[PDB]
């Protein structure tokens, strides 16, 4: 799942 | 503006926790205001295989 | 009625951690097939918002 923790 | 909460209306900045509805609508949802938990969070993060979709998406 | 595993090809039964690709074709793994762990499983399959796609499916 994309997410901002990157 | 630029990155609307899908809830809360709110900026979804580079350094909170959130969450693209890649189910459908393709918005971005504070991790806090879809009411998950870190842990969960976490793991979507780790797990590529997996999709999520915002409570309106999946209502759908 | 039979569901084989997308994976190994032999039955998924009651008693086998197993995961749905919802993202598309619809066959049935066993977990341990899949190489995804308990953790990830469990939160895959409590949470209806993530659906999880096999790497056939999610490669396109
Ligand atoms: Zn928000
Ligand atoms: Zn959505
Ligand atoms: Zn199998
Ligand atoms: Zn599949």
């Amino acid at each position: 799942a994309r997410t901002k923790q990157t | 503006p630029v990155y609307p909460c899908g809830i809360c209306t709110n900026e979804v900045n580079d350094d909170q926790d959130a969450i693209l509805c890649e189910a459908s609508c393709q918005k971005w949802f504070h991790r806090i205001c879809t009411g998950m938990t870190e842990t969960a969070y976490g793991l979507l993060t780790a797990e590529a295989s997996a999709v999520w979709g915002c409570d309106t998406c999946m209502a759908d």
